[PDB]
C-alpha cells in the first residue's frame, strides 16, 4: 500500500507536470526512512513509458532533492535500481542503458554527487549495473548540452514542434531515410499535430526547384501512408491547411498552384488520398 | 490478390476464429475491450487445468489491465488470467503460475520469455498466442525476446498479431511466424473537435476561477457536465467549495458503484485526465475545464468526439498565465475556440 | 564589363566603425570591384555567382548608409530561404525577414506600430505589404535586386515592375545575377540611368575504401584515427542520430571528438570553430546541414562516412586549395557511387 498511495501520485505528475503539487503530496506523507522510495518508484514507471515521461522524472528528481529529501536519498535510491536492473530489464529491455542515461542526468544536475560512479570501482559482478554505468560515464565525459532524453511531448511549445518538424524534414532531404523521418517524427509523440507534418512537406515540395523534392516528398508520405504512421485524418487535416492557404503561399511562389496540383494529382494516383479530397484542390 | 476482412467500429455473441493466424490492424487498447476477452476466452477448454493461451504486451500496466477485463469476464466461466508483474510477490506470482498453470499468461515478452526459460510455464498446450501492440513492443525493444518464446511453441499454434501501425519490422514478424493469415482492419472513429463548441473565459487568475464556475451552473442550467482539473487535491478541494454553495455534483476519485455514477441520473462530476480514462467521457453533452491541460494532448481527450459515434459544448477558463497556452492548442488542432458571450 | 577598377585594401573606403565589428566577425571577389561602388549611392550590375561572398558584398553598403533613428532599405531574393539567410547574415553585424506562416498576424501587428527597419522578402510578399501599406514606400533610397535571372524564371516580373513604381525615383537601385537574359538587360534599362556593369566569373585528393559490413565504418574509422593523426578532420554523417551515436562510440573508444548537431543553437555552436582552428578539437563530426555555418577551408581532411545523396551537396562538403577527402562505401552503397563519376569527369581512386 506504499506503491498504492505513490503510484497514482506520480503517474499524475506525469500527466500535469507540476512537480511542486508532488514535493507538497510528500511533505504531507512524512515517508522518512521511505524517502529513497519515490525515486526508484517514479524510474522505474518512467522507463516503462515514453521519453518524455523520463524527462519530467529527471526533473521531479531535481526538484524534490534539496526540498523534500537529500542526496543521501537519491543515492540509496540508484543503488537499489541498478541492484534491480536484472528484473527492470525484464520489462524493459534496453533499462541498463537508461538507467545510465538517469545516473548521467542526475550526475549533471548534482543530485548524485560527483564520486558515485567511481564508487563502484572494482566491485560489480552484475554486467547490467556495469553497463548501466559504463553509459553514464561516457555520456559524462562527453558533456564537459540539454537533455539526454528527447525534446518531444504534448507539454511542448507549438513553436518547439514546429523546430523539429522542421528539422526532421530538412534532414529527410539529404538523408533519404525515411526510416530515420519515421523515427523522429514518432519521438515527438504528438500524434494530433502530424498534420504539421504533411503540411510542412508540401510546402517544401511547393516553393522547391526540380523533380528531387517532389519525388522524395511523395514517397515519404506514401510511406507513412501504407504503414498509417500517419492516420487518414491527419494527413486529411494536412492538405486541407494547404488548401485553404495557397493564396498566401502564392505570394512567395507564383507557380504554387501549378505544383500543387500536379502533386497531388500524384497522391490520389498512388492511393494515398481519397478522390473526395483531390477533387477538393484548387484550381487556376 | 490481397484480402481483408473489414470491419467498422468496436460496437458470447461474437466469432470465433479458430486455427487461422490473423494480423488484425487495430488502434491501441483494444486489448483492454470486452471484445479482446471474449476473442479468447470462448477458446479456453475450462477443463485443461493448463495454459492455453498467451498474451504479450508491451508493459506490465497494459498487461495488468488486460487481465483485469478478462477476468471481469472470466470468473463465469471459471476461467483464470494471470498478469505477469513481477515484484516484491515474485516467488508468490511463480509459485502460483506453477501450482495452477493459470488458462490464459498475459506479459511482456522479456518476463514470459523468462518464465518459459525457466519451466515455470509450459509451451505444451498453448494453442493459442497474441502479440497485442506488435509496434509498441518492437519499439521497446522486445524483439530477439518475441522471437525466442516463439521458437518454443508448438507449429499448430495460432498466432493473432493486433497492431495500430504496420511498419516493415512488424511485417517481418508476420512473414516469419504465420501462415496464410487472415488480414483484418478495424476501424474506430478518431477523437476529433469537430461537431464541439469551444468557448473561453479571460478570468483574470485563479482566486476568480470558483465563482465564474456557479454563475455558469446558474446561466446554462446544466442538468449534466464534466469539470476538469489538473490536480486530485484540487479536485477534492472543489467539491467541497461545492456543497458550501450546494450543488448536486460528485468528484470521481469500486467499479460498480462509479458505474452507477456513469450516469446518475444526468449528475455532474469532477475529475483529472488520469482519472477520467475510467469513465466514457463522450456521451456528455457539456464539459468544463477548470483547469487547462499542460499536455495539449490532453485536450482533445477531454472533449474531443467520435465521427459519428458522438454533439457538444466546451468551456476553457484562462488568465494572464493561461491565455498563451489555449492559443497554443488551438494552433495544435487547427481550431477555432471564440469567446463566451451571454448570447 | 566596363569597370574593372578595384579596391583590395583592408579600408580604402575610410569605412565607419559600425562595420569593421562585423567583418572581424581580405574582400577580394565581386566584393572589390563594388566595394565603393555603391557605399556613395551609385546604380550597380553585377554578374557573380552567388557564394557566401556575393551575398555579402551589398549586405556591407546597405548598412553603412543607414540612419539608425528612422525602413530604408529593400531587398528582394528569389525564395523565402534565401530571404532569411540573408536577414541573418545583415543583422550579424549589429532588418527583418518576411514570413507568411500561419503565424503573419501577429507579425504584421509587429510591423505597424514600430516594426520597420530594414527590408527583405520575395518580390510577392513584399508587394502585398507595400500595397496593404504594412509597408511604406517613403523613406527607402535603396534598391536591391539579388538573384534577378532567379526571381525572373520564377515568374516574379510584374511584382518586381509593380514594387519600383511604388518607390521615389532618386533610390539607388542594384541587380545581382549569375546570368543575364533578355529579361534582365530589359529591367536595368527601364530601372537605372546609366550603370557599372561588372563580371567576376568561372568561380583536392579523393578516395573510398570498402567496408563490408556498415559496423565495420566506426572500425575503419578508428584505423584511419591511428593513421591520420592530425589535430584536424571533419566527418559528415548524414543523420543527427547518427551524429550523437558515433560521437558516443569515439568517447566509448578514447578518442576525443567533437559534435555538431542541430539542437545546438548558434550560441554555442560557434563555440567549437574558434577552437578547431586552433588544433584543440581534434575531429569534428557533423550533418551537413548545420553546416549552415562551417569553415572548410583550414580542414585538410574530410571523411564521408555517409555518401551524399545528391550530387550537389557533395561538392559543399569537400570545400589556394588544399584538402583530402576519404568516403566509406558499403556492398549495397556501391551500386549508386559510380553515379557520382557521372557529373564529376574528375576521379575517386581506391585506397
Amino acid at each position: 500500500a506504499f506503491e498504492k498511495t505513490l503510484t497514482p501520485i506520480i503517474q499524475e505528475y506525469f500527466e500535469h507536470g507540476d512537480t511542486n503539487e508532488v514535493a507538497e503530496m510528500l511533505r504531507d506523507l512524512n515517508l522518512g526512512e521511505m524517502k529513497s522510495g519515490v525515486p526508484v518508484l517514479a524510474v522505474s514507471l518512467a522507463l516503462e513509458g515514453k521519453a518524455s515521461h523520463r524527462e519530467m522524472t529527471s526533473k521531479l528528481l531535481s526538484d524534490l532533492c534539496g526540498t523534500v529529501m537529500s542526496t543521501t536519498d537519491v543515492e540509496k535510491s540508484f543503488d537499489k535500481l541498478l541492484k534491480d536492473l536484472p528484473e527492470l530489464a525484464l520489462d524493459t529491455p534496453r533499462a541498463p542503458q537508461l538507467v545510465g542515461q538517469f545516473i548521467a542526468r542526475a550526475v549533471g544536475d548534482g543530485i548524485l554527487c560527483n564520486t558515485y560512479i567511481d564508487s563502484y570501482k572494482g566491485t560489480v559482478d552484475c554486467v547490467q549495473a556495469r553497463a548501466a554505468l559504463d553509459k553514464a560515464t561516457v555520456l559524462l565525459s562527453m558533456s564537459k548540452k540539454d537533455s539526454v532524453w528527447g525534446s518531444g511531448g504534448g507539454q511542448q511549445s507549438v513553436n518547439h514542434l514546429v523546430k523539429e518538424i522542421d528539422m526532421l524534414l530538412k534532414e529527410y532531404l539529404l538523408s533519404g531515410d525515411i526510416s530515420e523521418a519515421e523515427h523522429c517524427l514518432k519521438e515527438l509523440e504528438v500524434p494530433h499535430f502530424h498534420h504539421e507534418l504533411v503540411y510542412e512537406a508540401i510546402i517544401m515540395v511547393l516553393e522547391s526547384t526540380g523533380e528531387s523534392t517532389f519525388k522524395m516528398i511523395l514517397d515519404l508520405l506514401k510511406s507513412l501512408w501504407k504503414s498509417s504512421t500517419i492516420t487518414v485524418d491527419q494527413m486529411k487535416r494536412g492538405y486541407e491547411r494547404i488548401y485553404n492557404e495557397i493564396p498566401d503561399i502564392n505570394l512567395d511562389v507564383p507557380h504554387s498552384y501549378s505544383v500543387l496540383e500536379r502533386f497531388v494529382e500524384e497522391c490520389f494516383q498512388a492511393g494515398i488520398i481519397s478522390k473526395q479530397l483531390r477533387d477538393l484542390c484548387p484550381s487556376r | 490478390m490481397e484480402g481483408v476482412i473489414e470491419s467498422n467500429w468496436n460496437e458470447a455473441i461474437l466469432p470465433c476464429i479458430k486455427g487461422y493466424d490473423v494480423i488484425a490492424q487495430a488502434q491501441s487498447g483494444t486489448g483492454k475491450t470486452a471484445t479482446f476477452a471474449i476473442s479468447i476466452l470462448q477458446q479456453i477448454e475450462l477443463d485443461l487445468k493448463a495454459t492455453q493461451a498467451l498474451v504479450l504486451a508491451p508493459t506490465r500496466e497494459l498487461a495488468q489491465q488486460i487481465q483485469k477485463v478478462v477476468m471481469a469476464l472470466g470468473d463465469y466461466m471459471g476461467a483464470s488470467c494471470h498478469a505477469c508483474i513481477g515484484g516484491t510477490n515474485v516467488r508468490a506470482e511463480v509459485q502460483k503460475l506453477q501450482m495452477e498453470a493459470p488458462h490464459i499468461i498475459v506479459g511482456t515478452p522479456g518476463r514470459v520469455f523468462d518464465m518459459l526459460n525457466r519451466r515455470y510455464l509450459s509451451p505444451k498446450y498453448i494453442k493459442m498466442f497474441v502479440l497485442d501492440e506488435a509496434d509498441e513492443m518492437l519499439s521497446r525493444g522486445f524483439k530477439d525476446q518475441i522471437y525466442d518464446i516463439f521458437q518454443k511453441l508448438n507449429s499448430n499454434t495460432q498466432v493473432v498479431l493486433l497492431s495500430a501501425t504496420m511498419p516493415s519490422d512488424v511485417l517481418e514478424v508476420t512473414k516469419k511466424f504465420m501462415r496464410d493469415p487472415i488480414r483484418i482492419l478495424v476501424k474506430k472513429e478518431e477523437l476529433t473537435l469537430e461537431g464541439i463548441r469551444q468557448f473561453y473565459i479571460n478570468v483574470e487568475r485563479e482566486e476568480w476561477k470558483l465563482d465564474t464556475l456557479c454563475d455558469l451552473y446558474e446561466t446554462l442550467t446544466i442538468t449534466q457536465a464534466v469539470i476538469f482539473i489538473n490536480t486530485r487535491r484540487k479536485v477534492d478541494w472543489l467539491t467541497e467549495k461545492m456543497h458550501a454553495r450546494d450543488f448536486t455534483v460528485s468528484a470521481m476519485h469500486r467499479d460498480v458503484i462509479m458505474r452507477e455514477f456513469r450516469s446518475g441520473s444526468s449528475r455532474v462530476l469532477i475529475t483529472t485526465d488520469l482519472l477520467a480514462r475510467g469513465i466514457d467521457v463522450q456521451q456528455v453533452s457539456l464539459v468544463i475545464n477548470y483547469d487547462l491541460p499542460t499536455n495539449r494532448e490532453n485536450y482533445i481527450h477531454r472533449i474531443g468526439r467520435g465521427g459519428r459515434f458522438g454533439k457538444g459544448v466546451a468551456i476553457n477558463m484562462v488568465t494572464e498565465e493561461d491565455k498563451r497556452t489555449l492559443r497554443d492548442i488551438e494552433t495544435f488542432y487547427n481550431t477555432s475556440i471564440e469567446e463566451m458571450p451571454l448570447n
